[PDB]
Order: structure tokens, then C-alpha cells, then sequence
């Protein structure tokens, strides 16, 4: 994925 | 993953119309 | 619940757009 | 809700 940690999706 | 989403999201806005009946 | 879900839902439009920078 | 169980959302 990108430099950013996971999401709620 | 966010990938498979982009395939199942776009099919997905039917399951919301059956959940719903279609009656937003 | 699924109730929020429906304006979650049509809002996540963007969240998806984001992800993806629309590139889908 | 419904009858049916939960789905996989």
C-alpha cells in the first residue's frame, strides 16, 4: 500500500 | 485488500438496493 | 448497522476516489 | 435485522 498506515475501508 | 475493492465496490451499490429494497 | 451504512456508503464514493487518486 | 444472519458486509 502507500507510506500511510491501514484505513477503517 | 483496497485493489479487490475497486471490483467489488462497484457491484456492491446492488447489495445496498437489496439491504434497502431500494427504498433510500 | 446498515442504516449508517447507506450515507457512509454514498460518501466512501471519495474514500475509494482517494485510494485510487480515481485512476480506476 | 432480517431473518438472515449477518453477511459479510
Amino acid at each position: 500500500g502507500p507510506s500511510q498506515p491501514t484505513y477503517p475501508g | 485488500p483496497v485493489e479487490d475493492l475497486i471490483r467489488f465496490y462497484n457491484d456492491l451499490q446492488q447489495y445496498l438496493n437489496v439491504v434497502t429494497r431500494h427504498r433510500y
